[PDB]
């Protein structure tokens, strides 16, 4: 099962929305 | 005889407890040798390009006494500028109270660019509450004031600006700042015009720049909507462009007030004992 897992992950291998809630509670104070 | 070493670090002793006399800044490179028959050897301060040094007094013409801008830093035999041009000259020759230092205020100026534009009220209130920050948190040390005159402008015919801002009033305002810090106090400037760290590069005012980082536009467009936003995001994408690593000192990138105020408050407590050896006192 695990090497069924490394074969998909072999090739398989938010910020923007914080800095806005963050710079809008920063205007906010 | 070798009395006259002592007689140096007895004025030596004697310069440790005594007030600076103005601090310079270095344009080369300089590493301590013993070919540079040094008065009192294993004392010399060797600095890097861009160094900052404080000078007490002249010690002789050969040698300054002075300290680098550093933590661990104690006085000693910073070279003159013409120690170090015979030095050049000799190594060119060897090898078959333009110059080395630049005149700088003993305290450094703050300048807290960014986001973007000045005087409009998203940015404004930005820097206001920093200055808030500082100001209340570095009570009976910081002096924070605002400069009208456009100190980037400092640098036959006679120079004149086209602008409002005279030069010479901008002179007067870096001579305000040259007297404001001989206190050895510390300044935050709240400079209206200097919206990009460059601007200063040829002042000799060697300003701490402050960079309060929005690395998405978008952020900063609904920002300024949540309230001139295009020039604003030409602005702010500007200074997003620039070289972190030498342009700023500081990376205010944070979005609460607590985290980045600890940070910029940390930095300048790190400068406060780069700029204040025990010796001193």
């Amino acid at each position: 099962v695990l090497s069924g897992e490394f074969t998909k992950e072999r090739e398989k291998a938010q910020q923007l929305e914080e800095d806005l809630r963050g710079y809008m509670s920063w205007i906010t104070q | 005889r070798r009395e006259a070493e002592r007689q140096a670090q007895a004025q030596l002793e004697k310069a440790k407890t005594k007030p600076v006399a103005f601090a310079v800044r270095t344009n080369v490179r300089y590493s301590a040798a013993q070919e540079d028959d040094v008065p009192v050897p294993g004392m010399a301060i060797s600095f890097e390009a861009k160094d900052f040094l404080h000078v007490k007094e002249k010690f002789n013409n050969d040698w300054w006494i002075g300290r680098l801008v550093k933590e661990g830093c104690e006085i000693g035999f910073i070279p003159s500028p013409v120690k170090l041009e015979n030095m050049r000259l000799q190594h060119e020759q060897r090898a078959k109270f333009t110059p080395p230092y630049d005149v700088v205020p003993s305290m450094r100026p703050v300048v807290l660019v960014g986001p973007s534009l000045k005087g409009y009220e998203v940015t404004d209130m930005m820097q206001k509450a920093l200055f808030d920050f500082l100001k209340h948190r570095f009570e009976g040390r910081i002096s924070i004031t605002r400069v009208t005159a456009d100190i980037s402008l400092a640098k036959a015919i006679i120079e004149r600006s086209n602008t409002r801002s005279s030069l010479a009033e901008v002179q007067s305002e870096i001579e305000r700042i040259f007297e404001l810090a001989r206190t050895l106090q510390l300044v935050v400037l709240d400079a209206d015009t200097i919206n990009h760290p460059a601007q200063l590069s040829k002042t000799s005012l060697a300003p701490i720049i402050v960079y309060v980082k929005i690395s998405s536009p978008k952020v900063l467009q609904r920002l300024i909507k949540s309230r001139h936003l295009n020039v604003q995001m030409v602005a702010a994408d500007k200074l997003a462009q620039c070289p972190p690593q030498e342009s700023f000192d500081v990376i205010l990138d944070e979005n609460q007030l607590e985290d980045a105020c600890e940070h910029l408050a940390d930095y300048l407590e790190a400068y406060w004992k780069a700029t204040h050896p025990p010796s001193s006192n």
